[PDB]
């Protein structure tokens, strides 16, 4: 089974790497619109910061699934058992 | 002259040119808006 092992390292690198890439760009877009509103209407900041956290839960949802699967493949590799 | 009452006209001199929680949604540039509004303001005071 020498081909399966090591090749799963590429699978975890893609799972965490593509997740990190999307989450870093996504928060740049969401965060830029938060500061744009905050600098023009500082009175709305307490409400808009709460609205930002609602989006943050949806934005990272699939990234956190990918990170969980990558850790699972790193410490309890399911492919090795399939020979 | 200013209308103090129906029996009194008062001669006057009034300066024309030398004169907080939200912000406006400016479609054109704010300079163009302020420059245009100040002209309408002085014309309106001369007409009054």
């Amino acid at each position: 089974m020498e081909t399966v092992v090591g090749l799963t390292a590429i699978a975890v690198a893609l799972l965490i790497g593509l997740g990190a890439l999307g989450t870093a760009i996504g928060f740049g877009l969401l965060g830029g619109k938060f500061l744009e509103g905050a600098a023009r209407q500082p009175e709305m900041v307490p409400m808009l910061q709460v609205k930002m956290f609602i989006v943050a839960g949806l934005l990272d949802a699939v990234t956190m699934i990918g990170v969980g699967i990558a850790l699972f493949f790193t410490f309890a590799n399911p492919f090795v058992g399939q020979i | 002259n200013k209308f103090v009452n129906t029996m009194t006209q008062k001669p006057t001199v009034e300066q024309l040119i030398p004169l907080h929680h939200w912000d406006y949604l400016y479609e054109p540039d704010a300079k163009s808006l302020l420059d245009g509004l100040l002209v309408r303001y002085v014309e309106s005071q001369v007409y009054q």
